[PDB]
């Protein structure tokens, strides 16, 4: 059981059929930060809400992503490019 | 929905049926869309189109008048506004009316009024205020849970128009006594203090340092925020009921009581009639690219106007009196506000 | 670094595709000019949105990518979107004893019947406050079902009990289950308070005494919500008795003991329910499917889950210890009894069963638990399954059919029509059940069919979706048989499941458009991901389930037209599309291209021009083709088994060996009987090679589109000898290019001579006057080829439109349809052409839009359209500001007229009266007009009943707003 604030915009409508991918447990940690200050920001200016997770393990990072599937497709291409971008940055350092 | 004989939709048949079958005992109403590769308007034989088309798609009961309203597009939310307290609705089910509203913001005291409501261009504000209420309050939307943040203390004053400017952080007031305040969010600190005009104005618009105010006493005003110089006046021949500034170009829209219509420009004392009906114009709007505006007057109609000489496109008539209308952002949506209700209309071009 | 190219990317999102070319162009202009920082060209060109954003920041820096953006969207006369990023860069660029003894007792009463019958670190937090700065008072929580909002709520007091929770705010916790209030129908807090206690008797004013010290638990709002829609008074006073359902709305609303705080637990339909009532709540939210779906496939129909589901209920149902043994009379009652407790459940909305309903009916507890193992879901199968086996109108009905929990059971009821599933339920019974609700169902999609409009694509999805469910391929093609041409979006690797499956078996399937993006898997190179392995990243199953639907997309043998609304393609994508295109046996003609972007897959398109022997048409509109991309075009046309009689470019920019390679293929093509070049920039330079083209004796082109060309008067003059040589051209446009006077003149001079062999010619926007009018009349005498003119949005005056007419009213004049619009008309216009339409006899078309004519012009329209010898077919009229008299007259000429078919009045002021007028001509029998043009709604009722009933008379007559209905398809179809 885990639970999650809500804000009072996101209809519970959109709550059903989350999209579901994985990421690198550091990469996560440059895109959002150790403290994750900027998810609220996001989520306004999306319109959409996301949670992270990390692993027991420590190695891969769980994303879901709420909204209509178009959002969620915008979302995750959007993300994927900057985690590519961080990757080549420290291949190249 | 009301117009129509009967409003359906695709799956209420199947519903009916699979009841009847339990008891014992176009055609069909679309929903309003919002991306833009659906809307799918045939190419004519952002954009500056004068609209071609209207349909009715939703119905929202209040319980009571209704003396404002808003919308917006970026957040589907829409705003209705009544002498006991402000209704938040939702436009992203699907049902021909609707009785359950997302939210409900109720004003509890003693002789305590709501005549005006407000949205910021944001959408992360929302102003209010009335008659005998201590101070005018401002509610921040983009918050987890709905509550005030700050307030504008104005003692003994009715206010009865309000104005915001975002981009320099001023808000805008005016009340019965004849007097208009500035205030700055920052500090929530009065700035300035506009007065000399017992009658007072009903509509207030602001862009730049002008602010451009007309009421019953047919006169048009110009106040500059800059210095301390007297105000210009315009003489008309009746009473103003509103205003609107138009964005692209210096045009200044106004309604005059006695069914005409007018534009004035800021640069030189130009006038011309644009439309003339036999009603009382109630409210104009006008569409956030400039090309069209939309009027709604006391003889129960809603109609859409063009721009460059003031024909009017088409209309649609209505069984109460309409007092309020409202234009979205995204060019596509007007809600207006008539007895007890409020409808959402679609355009489409 | 992210977080502020996070919003810049959001923002140009909203930018068009053209928007996006020009907004490319611009900062290409912009960093070819500056030379402190250089953008290479090519780097900016292959970029999308993203990458362009991303490279922007990368180069410039966060502000200055910012600034930039704001300039050029300024530049483009945007001003929304300048402010809106005005904002977004404001926020995302960084900033630079007894009480002891009463919890006790609480503690062991809940401990013994909790007997018998991580997330503490947010519930302690619950009451914290935000980085915004609020203490909310009330907290609502809102799940799934399988979670216990009872255990939750009892865990929370137990841990208040020992005071490892929420220990220094709060003296006092109150448990109110809301079933028990419902069991007596008079009770106050007064006796609540007492019943609590173990002594039974409470200071009242201690519990009085303060605000912070008390604290309410509610439980299952949902569960009730009859008794609380009543309407009551809320009361203020504690003390005093009212129904319970009363003090819960009291102490909801905040109004009954407004200072102490709360907290409640409830489900989705009940928040949706209870939203209206709390006041600035925090919303929490908490996340048995899994579980129950690992239980079924233990107790194993993998197509689809309603099979599942089937065979974990048929098993159970089974006698235990015995085989496939036929259900006696009374097990039968006590299952059909069963399921109609469940279907009850579902319309109320309830999933919790008390003891007196099940009393009520009569079934055992016994065989009850032996019927059921565990849920919702199994509660909705039990309700179809019912299906196959009180008050006219209720709350229920419209509750119920709200359709977010209500689509499970429809989608069982519809996967339960298929035979696999059906026969172990006929050997499990032993008898055979015959159902008319495959008739309903089959009924419902045929209904969807028949509708006017092209199918609506959210319901075409969810119609495949079904019909998928249903698996049975007679019953899918007789609810397909209805329509002909589908709307697809496709969002899932599910939707290209079941379009592939469903979409084989509409038998009159012609024409198709899909709306594709985000389903191409993420590019093998630079976006892996470790969760996806090299089976997902590369060879997905989405990968052969694209190639599944491209080969049944080809092998189709009734469609004929295949459309791309909006997609998204990468190189491999295409590169299978075009592979299982060029097989010989696919059958589509005409194919669309112009808002697709399809860019990287253009090299492999021209394969099935030179191979597929059927095709016909193609269009491709706003790509950028390389001169390598040209030259295999020449190349693929050249080849002499070619047969595309149609070819449309639209805005690709080619160069000037482009329009050479052209000009060459348009000498050698036998096939190509159509070309055009709209918005492409066409120098001089480009025109001469046309012209030389067109000298030739072999061209055969007999269609020429140049829109907003830029030519000149040069170009004119070369157009003019090429059409002097020339005798193949028929059709011609030249719009929107300020051709003049001038060229006007020298066209005029070429047609002058009786060989020309053109018969339409359109020339909208060409700067036009008086003179060139006079010019054109002096041309048209003599002239017999020529058929339509068109000369729209020129300010060619009176004096003007009185040449053309002097010149037209001549009898050996054969032309027969010419429509003029925005050309600045006058009353004494329309009283000379009124004589012309009276007199003349091969005129049968005319168009008058967005002119001033006044009431006098169109009366003296009238008085000419009055003769009997008039054999005008169409009238078009709009924004001509026509009033009541001028309406009068008109009416009175349709009631003596009759060869006037079509006619269009809209943008214009019509009095009731007026419209009586009008109707009453237009149910003259004298009259037949087939085609009308007036808005319905925009008339009071009385009006619109009027309309209803000249319509039922007279059925053949069509009224439709909008104009150009049903009108010829080649008119619209030639010009672009």
């Amino acid at each position: 059981p885990q639970i999650r604030i809500r804000p009072w915009w996101f209809p519970v409508q959109e709550l059903r059929d989350p999209l579901v991918f994985y990421l690198e447990a550091w990469l996560a940690d440059e895109l959002f930060g150790p403290d994750r200050a900027i998810i609220p920001e996001m989520e306004w200016t999306s319109q959409a809400l996301l949670t992270v997770d990390i692993v027991d393990s420590g190695n891969l990072v769980e994303i879901t992503v709420f909204g209509r599937p178009r959002v969620q497709n915008r979302v995750k291409s959007m993300l994927l490019c900057l985690a590519w971008f961080h990757r080549e940055h420290r291949a190249r350092a | 929905l009301f117009w129509d004989k009967e409003p359906w939709f695709w799956h209420d048949t199947l519903t009916e049926q699979l009841w009847r079958i339990f008891a014992g005992v176009s055609r069909f109403l679309q929903s309003i869309s919002w991306d833009p590769e659906d809307f799918e308007d045939a190419w004519k034989r952002k954009r500056l189109a004068v609209p071609c088309k209207l349909e009715k798609m939703r119905i929202l009961a209040h319980g009571e008048l209704v003396l404002a309203t808003a919308i917006s597009s970026f957040t589907r939310h829409v705003f209705t506004c009544g002498r006991r307290g402000i209704k938040v609705w939702s436009l992203t089910g699907q049902v021909a009316e609707d009785r359950f509203p997302e939210s409900h913001l109720p004003i509890q005291t003693p002789g305590a009024f709501l005549r005006t409501c407000l949205l910021s261009s944001n959408s992360r504000s929302l102003l209010t205020g009335g008659y005998n209420l201590a101070s005018v309050s401002v509610w921040d939307l983009a918050a987890p849970s709905l509550h005030v943040k700050e307030q504008l203390p104005c003692a003994g004053l009715n206010c009865q128009a309000l104005d915001a400017n975002l981009d320099a952080n001023l808000a805008f007031a005016s009340f019965t006594s004849g007097v208009v305040r500035i205030w700055d969010l920052r500090d929530q600190s009065v700035v300035r203090d506009l007065k000399g005009y017992p009658d007072g104005v009903k509509s207030i618009v602001v862009k730049g340092y002008n602010i451009w105010t007309g009421g019953p006493d047919a006169c048009l005003r110009c106040w500059d925020q800059r210095t301390i110089m007297k105000p210009l006046e315009y003489q008309f021949k009746s009473q103003i009921m509103s205003l609107s500034h138009s964005p692209q170009e210096d045009w200044v829209l106004l309604g005059m009581a006695n069914g005409q219509q007018w534009l004035q420009s800021t640069s030189g004392s130009q006038r011309h009639m644009v439309g003339q009906k036999d009603s009382v114009i109630l409210s104009v709007k006008f569409s956030p690219f400039g090309q069209w505006w939309a009027s709604v007057g006391m003889d129960d109609f809603l109609g859409v106007y063009s721009m460059p000489a003031g024909t009017k496109v088409f209309e649609v008539p209505e069984m109460s009196p309409v007092t309020c209308c409202d234009v979205s952002s995204n060019n596509r949506l007007v809600v207006t506000g008539s007895g007890e209700h409020a409808s959402v209309y679609q355009i489409t071009y | 670094l992210t977080f502020s190219s996070y919003g810049l990317q959001w923002c140009l999102y909203e930018l068009d595709k053209e928007e996006f070319q020009t907004f490319k162009e611009l900062l290409k202009k912009k960093s070819s000019e500056s030379t402190t920082c250089s953008i290479p060209q090519f780097e900016i060109e292959n970029a999308n949105v993203e990458c362009l954003a991303l490279l922007l920041h990368e180069y410039y820096g966060a502000s200055l990518a910012w600034a930039t953006s704001i300039s050029i969207f300024e530049n483009m006369n945007l001003r929304t979107l300048s402010e809106k990023a005005r904002d977004d860069m404001k926020r995302h660029s960084p900033e630079d004893g007894d009480t002891w003894d009463y919890k006790s007792h609480v503690m062991t009463k809940f401990a013994e019947e909790e007997d018998v019958r991580p997330e503490m670190q947010t519930l302690a937090g619950a009451f914290d406050s935000d980085r915004w700065g609020f203490r909310p008072r009330t907290v609502v929580l809102h799940g799934k079902s399988g979670i216990g909002k009872s255990a939750l709520a009892r865990r929370i007091v137990l841990c208040w009990a020992q005071g490892g929770l929420y220990q220094g705010m709060f003296s006092y916790v109150f448990f109110l289950p809301v079933r028990e209030m419902q069991r007596k129908k008079e009770s106050s807090v007064t006796e609540f308070i007492s019943r609590e206690w173990p002594d039974s008797q409470a200071p009242v004013t201690e519990i009085m005494s303060r605000p912070e010290r008390l604290l309410f638990i509610i439980d299952g709002f949902d569960d009730l919500g009859s008794v609380l829609n009543n309407d009551t008074k809320l009361c203020k006073d504690w003390a005093e008795k009212q129904p319970p359902f009363t003090l819960i709305r009291s102490l909801l609303r905040k109004v009954l003991l407004p200072e102490s705080f709360l907290i409640v637990t409830v489900r989705d339909v009940g928040t949706e329910k209870l939203k209206s009532e709390v006041v600035s709540p925090r919303y929490l939210l908490v996340r048995a499917v899994g579980s129950l779906i690992c239980v079924a496939l233990q107790l194993q129909f993998n197509q689809t889950l309603t099979g599942l589901h089937a065979a974990f209920v048929f098993h159970q149902l089974t006698p235990r210890g015995v085989v496939r043994r036929c259900l006696n009379l009374e097990e039968r009652v006590v299952l059909k009894r069963f399921c109609r407790m469940a279907v009850e459940g579902v319309w109320n909305r309830k999933s919790v069963f008390d003891g007196d309903d099940l009393m009520v009916q009569g079934l055992g507890e016994s065989e009850l638990r032996a019927l059921f193992h565990m849920h919702l879901s199994l509660q909705d199968f039990c309700a179809a399954l019912y299906y196959v086996l009180k008050t006219k109108r209720s709350m229920e009905l419209k509750q119920a059919g709200f359709h977010i929990h209500s689509l499970w059971m429809k989608r069982f009821l519809f996967g339960l029509v298929s035979e696999d599933v059906r026969r172990p339920l006929e050997v499990l019974l032993g008898c055979p059940v015959p159902l008319g609700v495959k008739q309903k169902l089959l009924h419902w999609v045929s209904l969807l069919g028949q509708q006017p409009n092209a199918t609506t694509p959210g319901d075409t999805l969810d119609a495949f979706h079904c019909l998928f469910e249903t698996q049975d391929k007679e019953f899918v093609r007789l609810a397909l048989n209805s329509f002909q041409e589908v709307w697809l979006p496709i969002n899932q690797n599910l939707d290209l499941i079941a379009s592939s499956f469903c979409l084989q078996h509409c038998p009159y399937l012609r024409k198709i458009r899909v709306d594709v993006k985000g389903i191409f898997p993420r590019d093998e190179s630079a976006e892996a991901c470790p969760v996806v392995p090299l089976w997902m990243r590369d060879k997905t199953l989405i990968e052969e389930q694209w190639e599944d639907f491209c080969s049944m997309l080809g092998t189709h043998p009734h469609l004929r037209q295949l459309d791309l609304g909006s997609s998204i393609l990468t190189e491999r994508a295409m590169k299978t599309l075009c592979a299982k295109l060029r097989h010989p046996t696919c059958k589509i003609q005409t194919l669309m291209f112009r808002n697709a972007q399809i860019t990287p897959g253009v090299q492999h398109l021209w394969r099935i021009v030179m191979a597929n022997r059927n095709l016909r048409s193609l269009n491709l509109g706003g790509t950028h083709l390389k001169e390598e991309d040209v030259r295999m075009a020449c190349e693929a046309l050249k080849h002499p088994k070619c047969l595309l009689e149609s070819l449309r470019l639209d805005c690709c920019g080619l160069t000037h060996a482009c329009y050479l390679k052209i000009s060459q293929i348009l000498t050698t093509s036998p096939s190509l009987k159509s070309l055009s070049l709209a918005g492409n920039k066409v120098t001089d330079q480009g025109v001469m090679p046309l012209s030389d083209a067109l000298r030739v004796s072999q061209c055969a082109l007999q269609k020429l589109i140049l829109e907003d060309c830029g030519i000149t008067a040069t170009g004119c003059q070369s157009l003019a000898s090429a059409l002097v040589s020339n005798r193949s051209l028929t059709h011609l446009c030249l719009s929107n290019n300020s051709l003049g006077n001038e060229g006007v003149n020298l066209l005029c001079r070429s047609m002058r001579l009786p060989h020309c062999s053109l018969q339409r010619l359109m020339l909208n926007q060409c700067h036009l006057d008086t003179a060139g009018c006079g010019f054109l009349a002096l041309a048209l005498m003599g002239n017999s080829w020529l058929t339509h003119l068109s000369l729209s949005m020129n300010p060619v005056e009176d004096n003007g439109v009185k040449l053309l007419c002097e010149v037209m009213r001549e009898p050996s004049c054969h032309l027969q349809d010419l429509e003029l619009v925005k050309c600045h008309l006058t009353a004494a216009c329309c009283e000379s052409l009124s004589c012309v339409i009276s007199r003349s006899r091969h005129l049968k078309s005319l168009d008058l839009t967005d002119n001033a004519l006044g009431d006098g012009g169109v009366a003296a329209l009238c008085e000419g359209l009055k003769q009997k010898n008039s054999v005008l077919a169409r009238l078009g009229l709009k924004a001509c500001g026509l009033t009541s008299d001028c309406c009068e007259a008109l009416s009175l000429a349709l009631s003596c007229n009759r060869h006037l078919t079509s006619l269009n009045l809209v943008q214009n002021n019509f009095s009731p009266k007026g419209m009586m007028k009008l109707c009453s001509a237009f149910a003259c029998p004298t009259s037949n007009l087939q085609i009308i043009g007036l808005w319905k709604w925009q008339y009071p009722v009385q009006i619109r009943k009027l309309l209803e009933e000249v319509q039922l008379l007279k059925p053949r007559v069509v009224i439709d707003g909008s104009w150009h209905s049903f009108d010829e398809d080649d008119r619209y179809w030639w010009k672009n």
